[PDB]
């Protein structure tokens, strides 16, 4: 039972209200080469459709973004396996002078995947916009279970093709996703294979070594296949520094925000953490005091949690600040500290 | 530990002297307080006739004669350092003489710190009260009524904390005190009147004044002049009501004046004594209208450095010294020879301060003699003491350390003299400037009117005690240690001197030397010279090697076949190893703050490793190894302590204090030896003190310890102490912080007094005592005679 | 040159204003045995006279402090030899003198300022139901020794033992006249000067002046005990030496050990990797009247003994400058850590306003430093 508002984390209100919302989408051509300013401090693999909050303080990046709001509000987040990358379009912007320095905090959203042709030193990346390899229905190339039996039978009456069909693969992934999104709404997930696969890739706790592989896949059918394969394979997560300490299991994963189990948030000093929300965690010591300052899930207070065998920060424990809320406690584990098994 | 302390030689330094009519209304008497002894002499034309000698259970700090109305002869007030106050009388019935105690008490305050200026004690001229200054901001008044047998005292608060000196004024209708005090504004003279009925102070007869920035002595001038005289470093001023006089003679600026004495009952003539031994006469001029006309100072001459003065009669003056022999001198109207009016008549021996000593069998007859470095400055000398006969060898400079070299038949004496920067000029001919042969140190290593210490090593003959050789050390060099030993496998015997390089700009020395000299064929030859990075505080021969202390390090040196000192091992202690003693392979290390550290040398491992330790904060002046388990030391407030050395490491590594005693003396040196021809007593340790008293410590068996402790506890009940001070209070280990009873020590002087009591008293003491047989007087006489044999 | 108000750091303004302040004092008999509650999370060696700020948030600690403010305001701080496996033989009592209660960011927190009062030895430690330990401890006496010359001082020249209050010439005359009677003993005057409270205090001031360029003499206490404790509180030394200094009962021994530490210390290295030199004793300087080093509490109740230095080396700056909760008002901190081992060493403080003096300095946390002694 969950009664928390799953649309609160997505707004990133810890960054402050009254942010100048930039409305209007910009896209490049499916082949055209481009020169894009690369942000040098984000060591993250952005995914199209994924939201990236940032807090920039360094003068060079502040000026870069300040001039970039006027022009196309697009910068480049490189993969840093830097061979591939994504283009992020700023859609919320603000400047302040909190605690001594001028600070620009923004919210961008990954737009397009590109290959790194060259980098010239704020770096400028000359990159190529990789297209989207969308395929037509295979069975049309040469021509609650009853509905799908009718599907797999009547649609493929011209006949394995079900294993590679976009609709059936999306339905299988959705079936495996309902375990997490207890409040799943059929309108919450997108209606096309492209956005669906991108969201699924965004919300998986897989290691970067496989996030890169998912990013470089150009076909939605293949991306869905790979996502399903990994979703089935992965079972438990362990402390990265130990590689021998299980912290949680895939059955404890749950989605407290509409973006999914995992999402990226900035802490007060600009460091981005991809936090995965889970019901239970093990082998973790709580350090310090509970605080609600700059909380990423409004209504909850965070307490630092670290592995009890090596004292490596694993994440935080969020505890409800008012009875009648559900869940009362959960754990937000940072991706960099977790290794799948 | 069960020890036994006796006094081989009583204190000789004179700390006080007064003159009066004590024994009889006609007899002119001189009373001398040395440390614990009180000598009463009758002054005669022939000199002094010793009438009585008394022992006090305390260090006499105040000693005054006063005659209240109704008494035929003077009474004596004595305060001790433990604050035992007493009023005594001289009672005589035929040949029998004894000191009656007219009153007694203890005037200590439960709280309050002693004033830095020390205990002051004054008596009103009319004998209406006794005023004591023992603690800051308080003034203790003891009313002198005929029935205050307990010496009940009351305090009066003083608004001026830093009081320099204070006196009772003559001629005042009510008891008035004139005193000098210091506040940030400077030094001022103030007066108060004392109200016994109101128990407080009233405004003084005349106003407050301002005196010299270093005015430090107050003299109360009797009638008819009245008033007071303030004596400071540059000026002599006189105040009496509105009347005021001042002089600034130039003959007193060279040295501070620290003692005085009135020659005439009218205060027309006074004696003054300076720190360097100059005796002056201060004259007051009379005019009839009676008022004082003018002051003038005339230098009388040179005496031994005076601790106190007392004019007796017919121009004879007694000079009591702490740094030298006490003197009886004559004042002549006509100047003689250089121009001095002072002719020394008689001299009285003073072995103090005994800063170092050694035991030597000079005649080889198997009976030890003791050679001590006594005196300071122009009073320094060597004293040879044997079974008690004393021979003196003046040096006219300060001896510091002494050693004996039997092979070369000579003593090595570290000495220092004071020179004035003027090139530096010697103030007088001394031992180090009149040697038959002399040398000066030369090593590649390393205002006007100022005084500098020039150090020397003197080689002195054991037969005639002539200064055979004098070796002067490097400029700004301080010679600290001195040993005479054979090192390594070398057959030669050497003098080894450890030094430090002392610069006023440097708080802690950073450079020092170890110099190995050899004395042969009439010359002293520098054989080796090793530079070290600190002060060589102590040095001991150690199994043919040389153990030395350099600041906080204990270093071991070997005498290589090429005649050089080569480091063997180091031990880096946290404390400064001032005291360094050895026995077998054990080393005792001590510092000035009572920290004791027992280490052992490992012949196989070739290193130092700690055995035991005992760190207790207190000032320590000497240490000694009684045996392999018990260590004797001298501790602040004139105390002796004995530390002792479980199966648990934390316990075996801790020394416990198994003995405490209050000696009443400041022990400068210990040394194993004895002065008697060579039993219940095992061992022997002589010790020498600041006051010139030589003492002896031996060890006892527990059976004998208990027997003598019971004899002590039974003697205290028969022996009538003077001032009625209790022996257990006297001998209690005392420090400004705490007080404990004596443990592990037998007061041998009390025991030896057993032979002076009468036979009935002996029977009373020995009654119901078990020797298994019931002990009798004769048996205890045997015990005490055997105990007295040890010295 | 400096123009910073050195009294600002000691007021701990970052802890908020309007803190209820208590006057008076609670002192115990020098030998009495007492029972004192122990604050658990304090892994600090407190020294008498030193100021300890705290932000407590555990319900047990909050309740214990709330009870304490209604009683004697004294709790115990135990000097652990081992940070883990709590094992304390000595400690000191801290008396709360400022206090404020709040409920900031979801929980109730009590911020207090206490000051060390009295040392003690750990006789017993007992756990309690609430979880607040109770220590049975006997107070330790602060022994005071007289002048070494008081035993041999001659009576005749006692009256000369007062000097006109007041430089090389004055101290030479002071040694000459105060230890004149050293001639009666076996040691020289310059030896007894090494055990004199006044001379040792002056020698220590001659280095406190090297650190604090504009040091005012009036600020320092005018008695050896308080002076020694104040100096001990501000020395960048590891826990072993701090505990050793804590158990020294004599003020003269403590002054001598502090002087030895000041003379011998050469450089300060990163504790994790002992081979890298972070700074040198000549860079240390005093930004507050408490001394070069002082205890400050961060927003989450952690106490850091920060030593201020003019220059430091082998440090990487991480994150962003910030003036939030700054311990030195008007300056912005930046996390600094060893560039060999990436271990937190402290912060770099940079002045926000131009013309501020100094414009930059470093505050190094004591627990991450190791002084090298020759
Ligand atoms: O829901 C949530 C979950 C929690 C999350 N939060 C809050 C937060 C606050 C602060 C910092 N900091 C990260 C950087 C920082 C580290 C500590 N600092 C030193 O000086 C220092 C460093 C080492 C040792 C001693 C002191 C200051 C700088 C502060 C990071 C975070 C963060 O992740 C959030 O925002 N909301
Ligand atoms: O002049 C000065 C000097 C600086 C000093 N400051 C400020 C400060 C702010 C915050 C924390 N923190 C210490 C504890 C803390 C750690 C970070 N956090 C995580 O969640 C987290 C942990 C690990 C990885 C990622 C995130 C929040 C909790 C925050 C410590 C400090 C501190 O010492 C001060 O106050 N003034
Ligand atoms: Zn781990
Ligand atoms: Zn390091």
């Amino acid at each position: 039972i969950i009664n928390f508002d799953t649309s609160l984390p997505t707004s990133h209100t810890y960054l402050g209200a009254d942010m100048e919302e930039f409305h209007g989408r910009t896209l490049h051509d499916d082949d055209s080469c481009q020169v894009i300013p690369v942000l040098p401090q984000v060591m993250m693999i952005l995914i199209p459709g994924q939201t990236l909050p940032l807090q920039l303080f360094h003068p060079q990046e502040v000026s870069m973004v300040r001039n970039l709001i006027q022009k196309d509000r697009t910068f480049a987040v490189l993969a840093y396996s830097a061979q591939f990358g994504t283009t992020a379009e700023i859609y919320a912007y603000r400047e302040e002078q909190d605690f001594g320095i001028e600070i620009v905090k923004v919210k961008a959203i990954g737009r397009q995947r590109f290959k790194v042709l060259e980098l010239r030193t704020i770096q400028q990346a000359k990159v190529q916009i990789l297209p989207e390899c969308v395929l037509p229905s295979t069975m049309s190339a040469v021509q609650s279970y009853k509905w799908w039996q009718k599907y797999q039978k009547r649609k493929f009456h011209c006949a394995l093709y079900s294993l590679y069909d976009a609709e059936t693969l999306m339905d299988r992934i959705k079936k495996q996703l309902r375990e997490w999104d207890e409040n799943l709404k059929d309108d919450s997930l997108p209606s096309n294979p492209i956005d669906f696969s991108y969201r699924v890739a965004a919300c998986l706790p897989i290691d970067d070594v496989l996030r890169i592989q998912l990013l470089k896949i150009g076909s939605a059918i293949q991306r869905l296949r790979c996502e399903l394969d990994i979703m089935n394979k992965c079972t438990s997560l362990c402390c990265k520094q130990c590689q021998e300490t299980e912290i949680t299991t895939k059955n404890e994963i749950f989605s407290l925000s509409l973006c999914g189990p995992m999402a990226a948030y900035v802490n007060p000093h600009g460091y981005v953490h991809e936090t995965l929300t889970v019901y239970k965690a093990c082998n973790l010591n709580l350090i310090g005091r509970p605080s609600t300052e700059h909380s990423w899930f409004p209504g909850y207070a965070w307490t630092v949690a670290q592995c009890k065998i090596c004292a490596s920060h694993i994440g935080w424990k969020f505890t409800a600040t008012k009875k009648d809320m559900s869940p009362q406690k959960f754990w937000g584990l940072t991706r960099s500290a977790l290794l799948p098994t | 530990s069960y020890n036994y302390v006796v006094t081989a030689q009583k204190p000789t330094a004179v700390n006080g002297c007064v003159t009066g009519h004590f024994t009889s209304a006609e007899d002119l008497n001189l009373l001398i307080a040395k440390n614990t002894r009180l000598e009463i002499y009758v002054v005669t034309a022939e000199g002094l006739r010793p009438v009585k000698e008394v022992g006090m259970y305390g260090k006499i700090a105040v000693m005054e004669l006063f005659r209240p109305k109704g008494e035929s002869k003077d009474l004596l007030f004595i305060l001790t350092a433990k604050y035992n106050a007493c009023i005594l009388e001289y009672k005589q019935s035929g040949e029998s003489i004894d000191i009656i105690t007219r009153a007694h008490g203890n005037v200590q305050d439960r709280i309050g710190r002693p004033s830095e200026t020390g205990i002051i004690g004054i008596i009103d001229p009319e004998c209406r009260m006794i005023g004591l200054r023992l603690y800051d901001g308080l003034f203790k008044v003891i009313p002198l009524d005929r029935d205050n047998k307990e010496l009940k005292a009351f305090n009066i608060r003083l608004e001026e904390l830093h009081v320099i000196d204070v006196k009772f004024l003559y001629g005042c209708q009510a008891p008035t005190i004139c005193f000098v005090y210091q506040d940030p504004q400077g030094r001022h003279v103030k007066t108060y009147e004392v109200s016994l009925r109101e128990k407080e102070f009233n405004k003084g007869p005349w106003k407050q004044e301002n005196v010299e920035a270093e005015a430090s002595m107050v003299i109360a001038v009797p009638e008819p002049f009245g008033g007071a005289i303030i004596i400071g470093q540059e000026s002599i001023t006189y105040h009496n009501g509105d009347k005021y006089l001042a002089i600034a003679p130039p003959i007193i600026k060279q040295s501070t004046i620290v003692c005085h004495n009135r020659v005439d009952p009218n205060g027309s003539r006074y004696l003054l004594g300076d720190m360097e031994g100059r005796l002056f006469m201060l004259l007051l001029e009379k005019e009839e209208q009676v008022t004082l006309k003018d002051l003038r100072v005339e230098l009388l001459g040179e005496t031994s450095i005076a601790e106190c003065l007392t004019y007796l009669d017919n121009g004879v003056v007694f000079v009591g010294s702490r740094l030298g022999d006490s003197q009886l001198v004559k004042l002549n109207v006509d100047s003689n020879e250089q121009g001095s009016y002072v002719v020394a008549m008689e001299t009285f021996t003073n072995l103090g301060p005994i800063v170092d000593m050694c035991v030597v069998d000079l005649e080889r007859q198997g009976q030890g003699q003791l050679v001590t470095c006594s005196g300071a400055f122009k009073e320094g000398s060597l004293r040879i003491i044997r079974n008690l006969h004393i021979r003196t060898v003046p040096l006219y400079e300060s001896p510091r350390k002494i050693c004996y070299q039997e092979v070369s038949q000579c003593f090595g004496v570290l000495s220092s003299r004071i020179e004035v920067q003027d090139g530096t000029t010697a103030l007088r001919p001394s031992a180090s400037t009149q040697a038959l042969s002399s040398s000066v140190s030369s090593s590649k290593l390393f205002s006007f009117g100022e005084e500098v210490e020039v150090h020397n090593l003197l080689i002195i003959d054991q037969h005639t005690f002539e200064v055979l050789h004098a070796h002067q050390f490097l400029q700004n060099e301080y010679a600290l240690s001195l040993v005479s030993c054979k090192l390594g496998k070398d057959p030669n015997t050497y003098f080894i001197v450890g030094t430090a390089m002392v610069y006023p700009e440097e708080a802690e020395p950073k450079q020092g030397r170890i110099v190995v000299f050899q004395y042969s064929d009439g010359k002293l030859q520098t054989v080796a010279e090793k530079e070290v990075k600190g002060a060589v505080y102590s040095m001991v021969e150690f199994n043919g090697k040389l153990l030395a202390s350099i600041n906080s390090t204990v270093r071991l040196y070997e005498w290589t076949t090429e005649k050089e000192l080569r480091t063997e091992c180091n031990h880096y202690n946290n404390i400064m190893a001032l005291y360094l003693k050895t026995k077998g392979d054990f080393i005792l290390v001590g510092d000035l703050m009572r920290s004791v550290l027992l280490l052992a040398y490992k012949p196989m491992e070739g290193n130092f490793e700690e055995i035991a330790r005992d760190f207790n904060p207190n000032w320590m002046s000497a240490v000694e190894i009684l045996d392999d388990d018990n260590f004797l030391g001298a501790e602040n407030a004139f105390n002796l302590f004995v530390c002792q050395k479980a199966t648990t490491d934390e316990e075996r590594q801790h020394l416990q204090e198994v003995g405490l005693f209050h000696l009443g003396e400041f022990v400068n040196v210990f040394c194993h030896g004895s002065l008697v021809m060579q039993t219940p007593t095992q061992g022997s340790v002589l010790f020498g003190t600041v006051n010139g008293m030589i003492g002896l410590v031996t060890s006892l068996s527990e059976s004998w310890y208990n027997l003598l402790l019971d004899m002590q506890n039974r003697l205290n009940k028969v022996i009538k102490s003077v001032g009625k001070i209790e022996h257990s209070f006297w001998r209690s280990f005392h420090t400004e912080r705490k007080t404990e009873p004596a443990t592990g020590f037998i007061d041998g002087d009390l025991i030896e007094s057993f032979l002076d009591i009468s036979r009935p008293k002996m029977q009373e003491v020995v009654a119901n005592l078990q020797y298994k047989r019931e002990a009798t007087a004769d048996d205890l006489i045997k015990v005490v005679e055997e105990l007295t044999r040890i010295h």
